[PDB]
RNA sequence: AAACUCCAGUUGACACAAAAUAGACUACGAAAGUGGCUUUAACAUAUCUGAACACACAAUAGCUAAGACCCAAACUGGGAUUAGAUACCCCACUAUGCUUAGCCCUAAACCUCAACAGUUAAAUCAACAAAACUGCUCGCCAGAACACUACGAGCCACAGCUUAAAACUCAAAGGACCUGGCGGUGCUUCAUAUCCCUCUAGAGGAGCCUGUUCUGUAAUCGAUAAACCCCGAUCAACCUCACCACCUCUUGCUCAGCCUAUAUACCGCCAUCUUCAGCAAACCCUGAUGAAGGCUACAAAGUAAGCGCAAGUACCCACGUAAAGACGUUAGGUCAAGGUGUAGCCCAUGAGGUGGCAAGAAAUGGGCUACAUUUUCUACCCCAGAAAACUACGAUAGCCCUUAUGAAACUUAAGGGUCGAAGGUGGAUUUAGC
């Protein structure tokens, strides 16, 4: 079972009570929706996922509370034309819990593909068949030359070995189609010595399969979540109350960057971890920040007790940006 | 500045830093289709005309 | 931002902290060190050398105890930046820097030059540093690494200091210098249809033509980043043809033949920098006759020749445009122009006949025609009349029918008829032109 990550921080964040709308663009399993829906008995709640499967469990949940939850498919671009269908334009939503990542139920179930460690068709695409042409990341391996491969594998994956695993791949696709994960997993895997296998840590300082950066930058192409999570804090801001506590969770740093330079107002191209020495070489040579709109809660990322982390590893890198729109 | 009149007075391509378009055209396309050595010391190398 | 707001400014009072200028001086001391003022004491030796341990000292940091505390400041806390943590930045503050009394005994404690005496003549001298040496004495060294380590021993030192190995391992390690490459290297001047902006017309969007890719097919090959992509082709209905299927021939058009492999064996002919100005010899001289170097015009070691540039020539000039453009670079292109080295086939990888492929789910390059009013049609070749939005502009496409060429044409070309589509001047990007 998956313990719906900082369950008692997003709940004490966002206050639900009574007469307040909320908005949730990732149901996903449904254990934060449904975490809302038990402190405020009162409450008006929305839903929103990428995965039909999802999506029926929300309807099948719709059971439980008839109009407290409504239910909705489609993703962050694709949800403002969703809720303006509604008609709700200016929203005023109180709050938006945009919860990110993989769900537990997609990555629990062999058959979507997203585990390396278990046997499934390489799909790692939280779309159910809804769009039944989008590419799955067999398809996005077996077609990207080593240069385009490489780039989703750097600057999605944070992997050095971006050519070396990368050109991995390219040989293997021409032997035999790629189309299983452990298929992958074992192809990246001999771009290394054997013993790479498990050489690399995770921050938890537990043993990683060599191929957790590739599995992890295609599923971010695939389902292009960083362009999408843009125009999903863009949309919830226009549909975001004044005065109305929005709460993100961001499990890598790439998610968590645009959060943070989203709250901020900070340019999304600008240059990654500046330092103030650095700070100070980039102003210096110009001589020769636009208003906030959003107060953060919390000023600094909340993280998971470190107790909880071993009850609920996958979340360890849970980072909370709470913020309440200006 | 002052001398001039100025008349009557009333993507995210870069955000990921990958061409996520030009990719996702490719992928199309094809988704349409379908369905060392050692070297030697130069100073040490052999050569033969005072044998000739 | 935090912090402060008994804050900040003026004025006055006020140190156990630190000592502008002088100091561009180069002094004192054994070294370490010593640069505000005064006073006292005071800077060993009438031959030199003489210690890891004796004797006495020894920056900074640090220890123990007691004081001082302006300022600085490891650490720590807060703020900020950061995906986040630490650091870099900001604020506060501590050990510590100070005094006293004990320790500790280290430094790139380095002029990286042991003390003393002597010489400037020999050879000046591997190199660099810092001109080259002689006598004499003490200390020290004997491949790299292990190793400022282990053990032993001594020490007020207890995560310490001093002295200091061996085994296993290696064929180097190392010093100085030269060249090249490179620098998130300095400065300087640059590109002239160009690196960017600026100027004009385009490409990128539409249709069509054409190449390529992919897919398809029983059914060629080669080119394929710049430097491939209307390229070998100034050109494929048969032929061409090298491909596929079937059939046929065997001293075969040839004193046979092979478009069989290898352009990474080559000649031949070229691409490319080149929208370059350099390349290769023969000598001479400098550096001690080392790797190396060789220019000063009021000239100081360079020079008599070759190739390219240049000149000259072609086109309408002496301008411009052609042509030319070395060596070298990319084992660049071409064995399928022809020839040919090497290897392979010889009833077959050779030769001949018949028929056939040469398509489009698509993607992409180049081009053509357009989207119209500076336009469309007609007359005219520039003083006109009409057209001008769903019967306008717009196909060189589709379909149908003629004609031309041919033995052969749904197929190639031209013409006519019919049809009247997308397109409404095209994002990132990009081409050409003085
Ligand atoms: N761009 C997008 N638009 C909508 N939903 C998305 C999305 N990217 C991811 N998601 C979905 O959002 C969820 C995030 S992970 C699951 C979290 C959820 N609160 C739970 O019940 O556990 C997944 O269901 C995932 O498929
Ligand atoms: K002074
Ligand atoms: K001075
Ligand atoms: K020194
Ligand atoms: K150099
Ligand atoms: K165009
Ligand atoms: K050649
Ligand atoms: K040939
Ligand atoms: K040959
Ligand atoms: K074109
Ligand atoms: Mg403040
Ligand atoms: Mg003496
Ligand atoms: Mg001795
Ligand atoms: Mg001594
Ligand atoms: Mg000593
Ligand atoms: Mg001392
Ligand atoms: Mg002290
Ligand atoms: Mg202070
Ligand atoms: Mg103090
Ligand atoms: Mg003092
Ligand atoms: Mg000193
Ligand atoms: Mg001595
Ligand atoms: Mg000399
Ligand atoms: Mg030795
Ligand atoms: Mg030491
Ligand atoms: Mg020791
Ligand atoms: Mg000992
Ligand atoms: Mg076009
Ligand atoms: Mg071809
Ligand atoms: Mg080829
Ligand atoms: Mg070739
Ligand atoms: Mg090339
Ligand atoms: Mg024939
Ligand atoms: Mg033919
Ligand atoms: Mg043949
Ligand atoms: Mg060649
Ligand atoms: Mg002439
Ligand atoms: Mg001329
Ligand atoms: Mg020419
Ligand atoms: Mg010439
Ligand atoms: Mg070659
Ligand atoms: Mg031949
Ligand atoms: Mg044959
Ligand atoms: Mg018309
Ligand atoms: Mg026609
Ligand atoms: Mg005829």
């Amino acid at each position: 079972l998956h313990i719906p990550v900082m369950v008692d921080e997003v709940v004490h964040c966002l206050s639900p009570q009574k007469g307040q709308i909320f908005l949730d663009m990732t149901f996903g399993s449904g254990g934060h929706t449904k975490a809302i829906l038990q402190k405020e008995s009162d409450i008006v709640l929305y839903a929103l996922d990428r995965d039909p499967t999802a999506y029926a469990l929300a309807e099948h949940l719709s059971e439980l509370y008839p109009k407290q939850i409504r239910a909705m498919l489609g993703q962050f671009s694709q949800a403002e034309a969703l809720l303006m269908k509604a008609g709700v334009q200016p929203g005023t939503f109180d709050g938006v819990l945009m919860d990110l990542g993989c769900s537990s139920m997609q990555l629990d179930t062999p058959e979507r593909g997203f585990s390396l460690r278990k046997d499934g068709p390489l799909d790692m695409r939280m779309d159910g068949g809804r769009y039944p042409d989008m590419p799955t990341a067999a398809d996005v391996v077996n077609a990207l030359d080593q240069q385009a491969l490489a780039s989703i594998l750097r600057t999605y994956g944070e992997e050095k070995h971006a050519k070396k695993i990368a050109s991995a791949i390219v040989q293997a696709r021409s032997i035999y189609p790629i189309t299983r994960t452990q298929q992958l997993a074992s192809i990246v895997a001999g771009a290394f010595p054997p013993s790479a296998i498990y050489t690399r840590k995770d921050l938890l300082q537990r043993s990683t399969h060599i191929a957790t950066k590739t599995f992890q930058a295609l599923r971010i192409f695939v389902n292009n979540e960083l362009n999408e999570l843009y125009t999903g804090l863009k949309t919830a801001q226009k549909f975001l109350r004044p005065g109305g506590r929005l709460v993100a969770l961001s499990f890598h740093s790439l998610e968590d960057r645009i959060v943070k330079r989203f709250l901020l107002g900070i340019s999304m191209t600008e240059r990654f971890n500046l330092s103030v020495r650095q700070q100070v070489m980039k102003t210096s040579q110009l001589g020769s920040r636009a208003p906030l709109m959003w107060e953060l809660i919390h000023k600094k990322v909340l993280s998971p007790q470190d107790q909880d982390v071993q009850d609920n590893p996958r979340g360890r890198s849970a980072k909370l940006r709470a913020a309440i729109k200006l | 500045l002052a001398v001039a009149d100025f008349g009557p007075r009333d993507t995210s391509s870069s955000l990921c830093g990958i061409d996520h378009e030009a990719l996702n055209k490719q992928i199309m396309e094809y988704k349409r289709r379908k369905d060392g050595r050692k070297r030697a010391k130069p100073r040490l190398e052999q050569d033969s005309s005072l044998k000739s």
